[PDB]
C-alpha cells in the first residue's frame, strides 16, 4: 500500500546526502554517560 | 615474622582435604601480608586460593576470598589492565552459575572495574565474561544489559540470546518479534553504538528472514538497505528510526514520529531519549514532587 | 517425668522456631548445630534451616564450611540448610545500569537485632506465601544472654512504636493532609500491614506449641546464675521455655581413670552445681552433656555429639564416645 | 623481646581506658578482674574503675558482692571501684513533688552500647573537670566480639551523624530561622561541643599510649579464629591491641599427674592450637593462664589467679596454685 | 516443688558468711513463690532477707532485695496499710545515709505508697521516716519535701531542720531570717495545713526571740496575737501574709500585697499562686511556646 | 513609725470577725493536688 511509497521516499530523502555521522560510528564507551530509560521486560522467560 | 610455618599449614590443609581451615589460614596470610603493605603478595596468595577453591566446587571460600582480593584491590589502587581484568575473568570463567551470591560478587568485579577506569560502568572485557556468566545463571535481564557495553563478542552473544528468547516462544502474535528487535535497536542507540546496531540488525533480520517466512523487499538506495515488511510494519518503523537517528535530523524524525503516530505512543520513552540525545531536543526536567508542591501550591 | 533429653523436642511435629541461648561460651552454637542435625534426622520430610543470630557468626567453624546471608544447604545433610546473618552492606552497582524491571545506619547499633527480626519477618511472609525454599522450622543460635535478650525483647518494642505511630498518624491525619501534597500512598494501610505482621510474629513466639527457648549452659556459679536471670527474663516476655542442656560434664566418677587431681575438683564442683540446678528446675528438661576430648567440629563429630540429645547420657555404657571424638 | 606478661600494662602510668574483650566465655571477666587488681595493686596512688559493658552483668558473681549502676568500692581493696551498667530505667517521682533546684527507647536495641558511651562521657568530663569521684583508669569488662566492636564502631558513627546533622543544620539555617519561632538556643553551639566531646573520645581511643585491648581467648579453632577477627577489626578501628590471654590451658605435660585420656587429648589440641597462635602473633603478649580446680571467684581466688600476669605462669613450679584455688 | 534444700541452702550461705550466694539463692526462691503466685511467703521472705543483708552492712544486696519487695507489692496490688508500712519503714531504719542509691529506693517506696493509697504525694507515716533518712544521707532540700507532707513529728523534724540552718550561718545580714521563715510559712501554707503554718511559726518564732535579742511586740487582738519587729519587717510580712490567707478576703490581700510592694516582687511567684489558690484569682494559663507561636505567627 | 500603726490596723480589721476558716484547718492531705511553685534555693548549706 502506501506505506511502500513512504518508506522509499523517506529512504532517497535520507540517503540523499551522506549523513553527518558516518554509518559505522563508535562512540567510545569511556565518553558514555546515560543508558536511557529501561526498556520495558518482556511477557515471556528465557528457559534453556 | 615470615609466615613460613603458616604457608606450609595452608598448603597442607589444603592437599589434605580439610578446605575451610586452609581458607581460614589463607584469609590469616593474607591479612598478615596486607598489614605489612605488601600487596602484590597478597593479590597472588588470595587469587590462587580462591581459583583452587572455586575449582574444588565450593562457592562460599571461593566467593569470600573473590570478595577479599577486590577489598585488597580497592585498598592497592590496582588499575584495569589486561592482567589484573584477567585475574578476575578466570575467577569468573570458574564460578558456578548456581552460586547463591553470584550477582554480589559479579557486582564487586563491575565496580572495581567502574572506580579504577575511564569507563563510566565498566571494562568490556569484563563485561563479556560477566554477561555470559550471568546468563548461564538465569539473569537474562541483568545480563542484557553487560551485553550492552562489553565487546563485538557481547554484541553476538546479545543477538544470539535474543533470537533463542524469540524461538523459544510458540506463539508469534505479530508482536514477539518487533518486541525482541525493539531491544537490540534501542539498547544499541542509547550508547550511539549506531555500528553494533547495524550489525545487529542483519543478523537479526537474515536469521528472521531464514527461519520464518514474511515477505521481504530490499529497498536499497545510495548504498543503504533496508528490508521491507507489509504485516511487520514495526521492523520497518524501527530500521527507519535507526537510519533517521544515523542522519540527525529533525525533519525526518517528525516526518517518521507523525507518520507511526501509534508506535510512537508506544514507544514514548525511548523516542523522546532519542531526540534529547541526538537532535538536541531539550526534555522536560524531572517533577520533583517537593518542588512541585512548592510552585502549586507555595 | 520430665525424661533428660530433647526427644520431645527433636520428634516435635509443631514446632516451628527454636531459640538456643544461653551464656557466653557455654555451647550455645555447639547444641544448636546438634538440635538442628537431630532435628534433620528424624524428620527427613520437612527442610530445617540454622540461623546464626550472632552477630560473630560461628556457624561455618562449627560445621567446617563457609555460610553466608543466603541459606546454604549443609554438605551431606539433604534436608538441612544454613545461614548467617550478615550486616546488610549489600553490594549496589556503582552508575546506573538500569536493568529491566543510608550506610551510617547500618553502622548503628543494634542493627543486627534489627536484621534478625528482618530476617524472621522474610521467613513468616515466605511460609505464608510458600514460594521459593520453605523452611519447616528454623533454629537459632542466639547471642549471649543480654542480646538475646534484647533481640527477643524488639518485638513487644517495634510493636508499641507502631502503635505510638499509628496513634499519632490518626491525631494529626488533618493536620497532615493539609500539610503534605498530593500522596495517595495509604500510610495507615501499610502500617496496619505492619503491626499485623508483628503481631503475627509476637502470637507465634508466645505460643508453647509453636516456639521454644533452649537454654544451655554449664555448672558453674556464673553460668547457672545467669542462666535463672535469662529464664526470669524469657518467663516474662511469655515464652516457653522448659529445656536446659548443661554442658562440659567432666563425669568423672564414673569414668575409667579420671584420676586427674583437677579433672576431679572441677567435677565435684560441677556436680554440687548439678543438684542446685535438678532443685531449681524440677519440671524442666535438664539434658546432661559430656566434655569430650576435643572440640565438638564436622558433620560427623556433631552427629555423634548430638547422638545424646535424642537419648540421654550414660558414662557408664557410652564412655567411649568422648574419646572417639578428637 | 615480647614477654608472656601484662607487667608493661600494668605498671603503665599512662593508660586511661583498658579494653578486655575476646569470644564469649573465653575468660572475659575473670580477666579482666585480675587485671584490675593486678593494677591497683602495683599503683596504690591511683584509683581505677571497673566497669561491665555486658548487658548481662557478671562483675559481682565474680567477685561474691553485688555491685550497681554506681560506683562501689570492692570490700579489701582501697583503691579498686566496681560499676555495672544498669540499663538507665532511673527512678522518677510519680507526681510533681517540687524539690528546690521516653521508656520505649529504653527497650531500643543498643540502648546498652549508647548508655556506655554515655558513661564514657561522662566519665571523660569528671577526668576533665577533676570533681567527685576520680578514676585514673577505667578497664572494661566487654560483651562478646561482635557488640564490643559495635561498642567501639559506635564513637565513627555518631562523629559521622554529627557531621551529617550538622552540614544540614547549615543548609537549613535560613529555613529553619524563618520556620522556628524566636528560640535563643544555640544549637550549633551545643552540637560543636557535642562534636568536639565525641573527637576528644576518639583521639583518646586510638591513642597507643592512652588506651589498649586485651583479648582473652582459648586455644580452640572457633575461638582462636574469633580472636583473629576481632583483632583485624580493632586494627581497622585503629584500637592498639598488642596483649592475648590464653585461658583454660590444662599443661597436662609438665604437671604431677595429669594422664587422664580425655583431660590429654585437651591439651594436645591445646598445645597444637598455642603454636598457631604462637605462630601468627609473633610480636604480642601472649600470656598463657592455666585452668584452675575450680571456678576464679572472690577477691582472694582473683589476686591469687592474677599474680600470674604480673609474672609468667611456670607449670612446672607454681603448679600447686591451681590446686589451692577451689 | 517444694524449695526445701533451696531455703536451707540460703539459711547456711548467710549463717556461713557468704553473703552473696545467699542473696542469689534467695532471689532465687522468691522468683519460684512470684511465679507460684504465692505473693505472702514471697513477700515476707524478701522482707526479712533484705533486713538480714542490711543489717550485715551491705548496701547493694539489701537495696536489690528491697527492689525486689516494691516489685512485689506492686505486681502483688499491696494496699498502703500499718502493716505494709512498718514493712518498709524498718528497711528505711536499717537503710545507711551513705547508700550510693539511697534517693532510689525512697522514691521507689514514695512511688509505691503514691500508686497503691488515696494520697496524691505519698503516706504521711512513710514520709515522716523518708525525710529523716533523707536528711541524714545530706538531701536536705529533697528531706524537707518530705516533711511537708508528713505528720506532726514531720513538722516538728522541720522547724528544727530550718532552725539548725539558721544557727549554722554565721552572718544574718537581716536576710537569712526572713529566708528561713518565708520557706516555713510557704510550704504550710501551700498545702493549705495552716494549723502546721502557725504552729511552725510560733516555735521559730519563740527559738528567734530566744536565741537572738531583736525588738519584740506582742500585738495581740480578738484572740490573734502577731509579733511585732522594727528592722525585720519581713517576719511582719510573713505574719499578716498568713494572716490574710487565714481571713480569705481579697480586699486584705490587696492592702498587703500594695503596701509591702518590695517584698511582693521579691515572691511574686508564691503570692500569685497563694492568691489562686485561696482568693479564687484566676492565675494566666502556661505559655506554651507552639500556641505562644502560632497565636503571634500564625 | 507608720509600719505599727498599719500592723495594728490590718490585724484589728482582720480580726474583726472569725475568718471564714477556722484557726486550725488541716486540710486532708488525700485532696491536696498541687504543691505550687518550688521555693528557691538558699544561697549557704547545710553541713552538720
Ligand atoms: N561438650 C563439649 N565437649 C567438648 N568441647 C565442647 C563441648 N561443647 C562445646 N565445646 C567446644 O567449646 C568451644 C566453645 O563452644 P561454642 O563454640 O559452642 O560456644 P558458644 O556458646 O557458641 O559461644 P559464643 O557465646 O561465643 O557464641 C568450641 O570450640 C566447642 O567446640
Ligand atoms: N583459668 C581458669 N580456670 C578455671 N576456671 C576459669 C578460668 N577462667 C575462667 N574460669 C571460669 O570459667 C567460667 C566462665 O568464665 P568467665 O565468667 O570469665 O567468662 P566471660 O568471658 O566473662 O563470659 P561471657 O562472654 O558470658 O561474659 C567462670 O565460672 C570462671 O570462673
Ligand atoms: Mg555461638
Ligand atoms: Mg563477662
Ligand atoms: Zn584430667
Amino acid at each position: 500500500g502506501p506505506e511502500h511509497e513512504f518508506v522509499s521516499k523517506f529512504l532517497t530523502l535520507a540517503t540523499l546526502t551522506e549523513p553527518k555521522l558516518p554509518k559505522s560510528y563508535t562512540k567510545p564507551l569511556k565518553d558514555v554517560t546515560n543508558l536511557g530509560v529501561p526498556l520495558p521486560t518482556l511477557k515471556y522467560k528465557y528457559k534453556q | 615474622a615470615k609466615l613460613a610455618k603458616t604457608l606450609q599449614r595452608f598448603e597442607n590443609k589444603i592437599k589434605a582435604g580439610d578446605y575451610y581451615e586452609a581458607h581460614q589460614t589463607l584469609r590469616t596470610i593474607a591479612n598478615r601480608y596486607v598489614r605489612s603493605k605488601s600487596y602484590e603478595h597478597a593479590i597472588e596468595l588470595i587469587s590462587q586460593g580462591a581459583l583452587s577453591f572455586l575449582k574444588a566446587k565450593q562457592g562460599g571460600s571461593g566467593t569470600d576470598l573473590i570478595f577479599y582480593l577486590l577489598e585488597v584491590y580497592d585498598l592497592a589502587e590496582v588499575k584495569v589492565d589486561d592482567i589484573s581484568v584477567a585475574r578476575l575473568v578466570r575467577l569468573i570463567a570458574e564460578l558456578d552459575p548456581s552460586e547463591p551470591n553470584l550477582k554480589d560478587v559479579i557486582t564487586g568485579m563491575n565496580n572495581w572495574s567502574i572506580k579504577f577506569s575511564e569507563y563510566k560502568f565498566g571494562d568490556p572485557y569484563l563485561h563479556n565474561t560477566i554477561g555470559s556468566k550471568l546468563l548461564e545463571g538465569d539473569f537474562v535481564y541483568e545480563a542484557e544489559r553487560y551485553f550492552m557495553l562489553g565487546t563485538h563478542d557481547s554484541m553476538i552473544k546479545y543477538v544470539d540470546l535474543l533470537w533463542d528468547w524469540l524461538c523459544q516462544v510458540d506463539d508469534i502474535e505479530d508482536s514477539t518479534v518487533a518486541e525482541f528487535f525493539s531491544r537490540l535497536v534501542f539498547n544499541y542507540l542509547f550508547i550511539s553504538n549506531i555500528s553494533f546496531a547495524h550489525e545487529s540488525k542483519d543478523i537479526f533480520l537474515e536469521r528472521f528472514i531464514e527461519k520464518f517466512h514474511p515477505k521481504y523487499e530490499k529497498i536499497d538506495k545510495n548504498g543503504y538497505e533496508i528490508v521491507f515488511f507489509e504485516d511487520y510494519s514495526d521492523l520497518n518503523f524501527l530500521q527507519l528510526l535507526l537510519i533517521t537517528c544515523q542522519t540527525k535530523d529533525k525533519s525526518y524524525f517528525l516526518n517518521l514520529k507523525n507518520h507511526y503516530l501509534d508506535f510512537s505512543q508506544a514507544y514514548k520513552s525511548e523516542l523522546e531519549f532519542l531526540g534529547q540525545e541526538y537532535f538536541n531536543i531539550v526534555a522536560p526536567k524531572q517533577t520533583n514532587f517537593l518542588q512541585d508542591m512548592m510552585s502549586g501550591f507555595l | 517425668t520430665v525424661e533428660p533429653n530433647l526427644h520431645s523436642l527433636i520428634t516435635s511435629t509443631t514446632h516451628k522456631w527454636i531459640f538456643v541461648g544461653g551464656k557466653g561460651g557455654v555451647g550455645k552454637t555447639t547444641s544448636s548445630c546438634s538440635i538442628a542435625i537431630q532435628m534433620a534426622l528424624s524428620q527427613p520430610n520437612k527442610q530445617f534451616l540454622l540461623i546464626s543470630t550472632n552477630p560473630a557468626h560461628n556457624l561455618s567453624d562449627a560445621f567446617g564450611e563457609k555460610f553466608g546471608k543466603d541459606a546454604r544447604k549443609v554438605t551431606g545433610m539433604n534436608n538441612l540448610s544454613c545461614m548467617e546473618i550478615d550486616p546488610s552492606a549489600a553490594l549496589k552497582d556503582m552508575n546506573d545500569m538500569a536493568v529491566s524491571r543510608a550506610d551510617l545506619t547500618g553502622s548503628i547499633p543494634g542493627i543486627d537485632e534489627a536484621l534478625s527480626f528482618m530476617e524472621v519477618m522474610k521467613h513468616i511472609k515466605r511460609q505464608e506465601q510458600g514460594e521459593g525454599e520453605t523452611f519447616d522450622t528454623v533454629i537459632f543460635d542466639t547471642a549471649p544472654t543480654g542480646h538475646t535478650l534484647r533481640f527477643l525483647q524488639l518485638p513487644n518494642t517495634l510493636s508499641k512504636l507502631l502503635e505510638k505511630f499509628g496513634e499519632i498518624t490518626n491525631k494529626l491525619g488533618p493536620m497532615l493532609n493539609s500539610f503534605m501534597g498530593a500522596g495517595n500512598v495509604d500510610i495507615s494501610g501499610k502500617l496496619n500491614e505492619l503491626k499485623a505482621n508483628v503481631e503475627t510474629i509476637r502470637q507465634q513466639f508466645t505460643d508453647p506449641d509453636l516456639t521454644t527457648f533452649v537454654c544451655v549452659c554449664i555448672s558453674e556459679f556464673l553460668s547457672l546464675y545467669e542462666t535463672e536471670r535469662l529464664i526470669q527474663e524469657l518467663i516474662s516476655y511469655d515464652m516457653d521455655v522448659n529445656s536446659i542442656i548443661v554442658n562440659q560434664l567432666l563425669f568423672a566418677e564414673n569414668d575409667q581413670e579420671h584420676n586427674c587431681k583437677r579433672c576431679q575438683a572441677r567435677w565435684k564442683m560441677q556436680k554440687k552445681y548439678l543438684d542446685q540446678i535438678d532443685e531449681l528446675y524440677e519440671d524442666f528438661h535438664v539434658v546432661k552433656m559430656p566434655l569430650c576430648a576435643g572440640e565438638i567440629r564436622g558433620l560427623n563429630n556433631l552427629t555423634k555429639f548430638s547422638q545424646f540429645l535424642n537419648k540421654e547420657y550414660n558414662p557408664i555404657t557410652d564412655g567411649k564416645v568422648i574419646y572417639e571424638l578428637e
